[PDB]
């Protein structure tokens, strides 16, 4: 049980840092190609966004 | 369970690779011709 919970804490740390990096990426979209018409074709909108 | 998990991982990584194949595909392009670039010796880039 304690080994299972240790692995659970490990994957929770994994998903926590993944969610943190994903939040950084998400604010990168909302500051990059959402509030502005950037030239990131296919990065967030496919074709000429 | 780990077999269907790795099957799922393989299928989604194949999904990602043909997303980037759709990304790299142009709407229009030109066929590559030998002697391209004029004097530019790009023959290593030539796919023959
Ligand atoms: C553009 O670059 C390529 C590669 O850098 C050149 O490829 C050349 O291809 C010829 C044909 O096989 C090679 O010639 C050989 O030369 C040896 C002596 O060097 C000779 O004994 C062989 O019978 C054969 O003729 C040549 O080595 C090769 N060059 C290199 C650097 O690999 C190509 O010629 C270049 N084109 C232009 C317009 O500069």
């Amino acid at each position: 049980r304690l080994t299972t919970l240790n692995a659970f804490v490990a994957q929770q740390l994994v998903r926590s840092e993944s969610a943190a990096l994903s939040a950084q990426l998400a604010k990168d979209k909302v500051n990059e190609c959402v509030k502005a018409q950037s030239k990131r074709s296919g990065f967030c909108g496919q074709g000429t966004h | 369970k780990i077999n269907q998990a790795l099957h799922g991982a393989n299928l989604r990584q194949d999904d990602s690779v043909r997303n980037l194949f759709a990304s790299v595909k142009s709407s229009q392009s030109s066929p590559i011709i030998p002697g391209f670039g004029g004097d530019f010796n790009l023959t290593l880039l030539e796919p023959v």
